[PDB]
């Protein structure tokens, strides 16, 4: 499982 | 101040059912253009993105942009006290740390009026850009729920494979394994805008929390591309949308 | 002997749903005037006062007054075995420590016939005197339940405030607080859908919701419920049992 | 190979509801003549006897006799993933230790397709020969359930007494005791009694309650009793087979 | 929470 | 209680 934090950022 | 009145109250109850179970706290971004909520669940694996355009409210006033920090459990327990036909009005004194909800029975000359404490929360969220996706599947939101629950009796993770012909959800488990193929066939229809074939693996644990939005829409659309998040988009007719983002695996 | 037959059986099932959850044991007072039950719950905070006039039974024989001590849980488990359309007949040998219930299916086939042991029950019944009340509110029994349950998500206790204009239920809680205002209603199309207030003078009182929730178990007995309050004396939540009797609940207020 | 297709899928879901709660494992006997399951529950007090004649399937192929060992809980969890209107097809590669089920939504463009591991299980079957019984009671399967549940609020065991006039179910309890008399009636709503001689027997309700899980399979149920020998609770599976439950009496 | 014990007698 | 393994065999 990847984190969806990993694909997009602030 | 900010003050919005929504004649179809049920929309706001249906929303907070979808969310409360996935995210305890969340920051409502109020503005001219309307109401925007974006949160990740505590695991950082899923992301929720609610949009309610101001235009789809019966009344909408909002002087500066606000960031209302709401415990969604608290706010669910309160919208539980609103009848389905009730006319819901949010009101937040800008110069106040509390949010008022007023439920008017459209029939009964009865009026519920709750008032809930707000919290400070970092509104500084993520920058999900709009994209061409490889596959897009539109299908009845029921059939998507029916599928996601059924594979949960089998396995932890579903593999969503998408061709021109149709779309196939697959799960392996302790007891056995299964495959559900939808073929392409107004809201009862299954349809696939497809640039190129995609196959991805997702946790069912999560897709099941997403299908809690199933009573918001006739249909749901799934947008996938190679090694990037699945977007499960529930339309909130003539009002906005509720997008769920889930990260894939390996 | 005593022998009463009730053509609408369901009334007696509906009654024991209201009670069984609030009071385990209770003494039924049988007499020619009919059937009278009065009990407090084990906390001594609420009091139940059932009346079924003999008039409202299809058949009613009763030679001497009885005091039948009934475990209401036992009697609920038995009325559970009676279909809704069933014709219920109570029969008690006066010179016996058991009560018989007979359920006749109104159509066809079949007759259930149960027999339940009674207990000795010296119950000091209380002397509720009849009074002018300050406020009386008649409203749909559903809307009263809907209200009592909704404020339970908020708070422990409700404050019932009552004017000429209308009536206001208020609760404070950890998460927030809320107010429900019913206004008095003319333009309905149903006499029972109406909210109405005979009001001598304004009243505001505080009651435990814990209890009001056990009371609303009587909600399927009546279209409407009436609330009678006065300054520093018990709330009376009265469910009318059409053409038969009434079920009154008394709750003590706070400070 | 073996391959059977059933247009009314719901029959097979309704079956596995009746069983899964009474028996975890069970051996399916496949043959030309159709599908035969016979199991006791783990206590050895009740016995189940499912028969589905091959006749009553839309398609039925079966080259050698099989003994498929199925965990019924596993197979219930899978039939849960089949819509009631769905067209269910069982398929077993003879030279394979897995059983495939395919659910086709009666339409097109939706097809579920599951696959479940099988186990080795000794089909040591019991003998049950068909008999003249003393009493036979045919009654609505609903009313039999309604009765069995209602007496469970009273007692552990029911006494089933049977005359010409009618039939009487009785229970004693801590709280009191209770009696239900059904009379015989002059079309599935009917109560009827083919009666050689009167019978009175005692049975554990614990069990009769697991049996009434078959109640959505049939309009009616028939009860066959004789003096000091097992009760047979037979649910007809219209134009397809039957599901017989055997319970041992007491003293 | 005053009780009904102390509003009615016997 | 009794057994149903009392009436029928192999």
């Amino acid at each position: 499982q990847r984190r969806v934090t990993d694909f997009f950022a602030r | 101040m900010f003050e919005a009145r929504l004649v179809q109250g049920s929309i706001l109850k249906k929303v907070l059912e979808a969310l409360k179970d996935l995210i305890n706290e969340a920051c409502w971004d109020i503005s001219s253009s309307g109401v925007n909520l974006q949160s990740m669940d505590s695991s950082h694996v899923s992301l929720v993105q609610l949009t309610l355009r101001s235009e789809g409210f019966d009344t909408y006033r909002c002087d500066r942009n606000l960031a209302m920090g709401v415990n969604l459990t608290s706010m669910s327990k309160i919208l539980k006290c609103a009848g389905n036909e009730d006319i819901i009005t949010l009101r937040a004194e800008d110069n106040a740390d509390t949010l008022a909800l007023v439920f008017e029975a459209p029939n009964q000359e009865k009026v519920s009026d709750y008032e809930m404490k707000l919290m400070d929360l970092d509104v500084e969220q993520l920058g999900i850009p709009e994209q061409e996706y490889s596959c897009v599947v539109k299908m009845p939101s029921g059939e998507f729920a029916r599928i996601c629950r059924d594979l949960s009796h089998i396995g932890d993770a579903v593999v969503i494979s998408c061709a021109k012909d149709g779309v196939k959800f697959s799960a392996s488990g302790e007891l056995g394994n299964g495959n559900i193929k939808l073929s392409q066939t107004e809201e009862e229809a299954v349809t696939i805008e497809m640039n190129e074939p995609v196959q991805l693996t997702f946790a069912l644990r999560y897709l099941n929390f997403f299908t809690k939005a199933t009573p918001l829409s006739s249909t749901v659309t799934l947008s996938m591309s190679a090694d990037v998040p699945l977007v499960v988009e529930y339309k909130i007719a003539d009002m906005g949308h509720l997008k769920y983002y889930l990260a894939p695996k390996i």
